[PDB]
């Protein structure tokens, strides 16, 4: 679950 | 919030070629940067992302790299289902943005557009109404520019352009121009002319008609 | 696999507000990823909205961030988005997609119309040469289909048999009226002589009218 910085 | 910048804005090429697009950031967005295609009346899909990254199902001619900044969307090869507009985005910092797109166009040889100017239909006039429509068809490449005049002078109101994507036959594009007025208007001029200048030609290609001219 | 649909109101008055939904299958988005809300204007021009992450927060494109709101039913595994005080500016096509690495999955995306404009028929007109421009071979004629709203307009040409050497415009704005106009260059050999018809449909009207390109005088 690694999200971009921008998301979450 | 940092603006990404494209810069091949419509880039025309063969099948086969070696296309290079760039995209540029405002600030550092370290590798967060992701590449979308979009084929005509379709929405965008993931091509690349994590700057290099190729997301699962996108073919090997496509490669992308650059680091924080300067970044590029290279594909080995060019196809005929690469004929499509690519978007890149950022995902580092919070509002998440896009470039202006860049459309790959092809290439094709040169072709002069046909012009065809019709006088407003009698149904219309009884009406009231009195456009005069111009079409110039089937040309390349894309940039033209149409002009109307009446009465030898020229006329900016009314004009309501529209233009064709490219054709996916000939490769050509299609514009129509069109100028609206009221029958009184329509009534006190004579000479109605289209127009063109394309770069397939050293003089403007102009249709016209005398409305004293049954 | 993950599925994104859109679906919502297709035309609004300006100033009312609206909700546009988004149901997902394949994926629950309260699992993982944040859930976007992407329009696209008239020109390509992708511009982000908002999102609601999967543990609930959410996010707003500080420009829209007053007029706008993301909400979920995550019983119903759908997610919404409201706007407010809707302008002409706003008429485009809205996505709903899922964000993680980049936007993985879009879904077939839901068109809006900001418009006041009230249904109302188009008028077609036949387009006959001006009696002297048609360079030899091949003759061009028209069809100009004026005021109409809202979109789209259905043309073609003897009902069908004719698709070669037809171009059909893309529909711009007169006031608030659509005008379109579409054109067929056959061989100087079929007109005068041979019925040529050009066949408009607009659904939304319930109108239906065939015109015929009958020489001028």
């Amino acid at each position: 679950h690694q999200l971009d910085p921008a998301f979450g | 919030d940092i603006v990404l910048t494209q810069s091949p804005k419509s880039m025309s090429m063969s099948v086969g070629e070696k296309v290079t697009l760039s995209c540029k950031a405002s600030e550092n967005v370290d590798t967060y940067v992701s590449w979308y295609q979009q084929r005509p009346e379709q929405p965008p899909a993931l091509l690349i992302y994590g700057a290099s990254n190729r997301y699962t199902g996108v073919p090997d001619r496509f490669t992308g790299s650059g680091s924080a900044t300067d970044f590029t969307l290279t594909i080995s090869s060019v196809q005929a289902e690469d004929l499509a507009d690519y978007h890149c985005g950022q995902s580092y910092s919070y509002p998440l943005t896009f470039g202006g797109g860049t459309k790959l166009e092809l290439k094709r040889a040169d072709a002069a557009p046909t012009v065809s100017i019709f006088p407003p239909s009698s149904e219309q006039l009884t009406s009231g109404g009195a456009s005069v429509v111009c079409f110039l068809n089937n040309f390349y490449p894309k940039d033209i520019n149409v002009k109307w005049k009446i009465d030898g002078s020229e006329r900016q109101n009314g004009v309501a352009n529209s233009w064709t994507a490219q054709d996916s036959k000939d490769s050509t594009y299609s514009m129509s121009s069109t100028l609206t007025l009221t029958k009184d208007e329509y009534e006190r001029h004579n000479s109605y002319t289209c127009e063109a200048t394309h770069k397939t030609s050293t003089s403007p290609v102009v249709k016209s008609f005398n409305r004293n001219e049954c | 696999q993950v599925k994104l649909q859109q679906s919502g109101p297709g035309l609004v008055k300006p100033s009312q507000s609206l909700s546009l939904t988004c149901t997902v299958t394949g994926y629950s988005i309260t699992s993982d990823y944040a859930w976007n809300w992407i329009r696209q204007f008239p020109g390509n021009k992708l511009e982000w909205m908002a999102y609601i992450s999967y543990s609930g927060s959410t996010t707003y494109n500080p420009s829209l961030k007053s007029r706008i709101s993301i909400t979920r039913d995550t019983s119903k595994n759908q997610f919404f988005l409201q706007l407010n005080s809707v302008t002409t500016e706003d008429t485009a096509i809205y996505y709903c997609a899922r964000g993680g690495t980049g936007f993985d999955y879009w879904g077939a995306g839901t068109t809006l119309t900001v418009s006041a404009a009230a249904t109302t028929p188009p008028s077609v007109y036949p387009l006959a040469p001006g009696s002297a421009t048609a360079a030899a071979s091949m003759v061009t004629l028209g069809c100009l289909v004026k005021g109409y709203f809202p979109e789209p307009v259905t043309v073609t040409w003897n009902s069908g048999a004719l698709s070669s050497g037809v171009h059909t415009f893309p529909a711009v704005l007169q006031s608030d009226l659509y005008t379109l106009s579409s054109s067929v260059t056959v061989p100087s050999s079929p007109w005068p002589s041979e019925t040529v018809t050009c066949n408009v449909a607009h659904p939304a009207s319930s109108t239906k009218v065939d015109k015929k390109i009958v020489p001028r005088d």
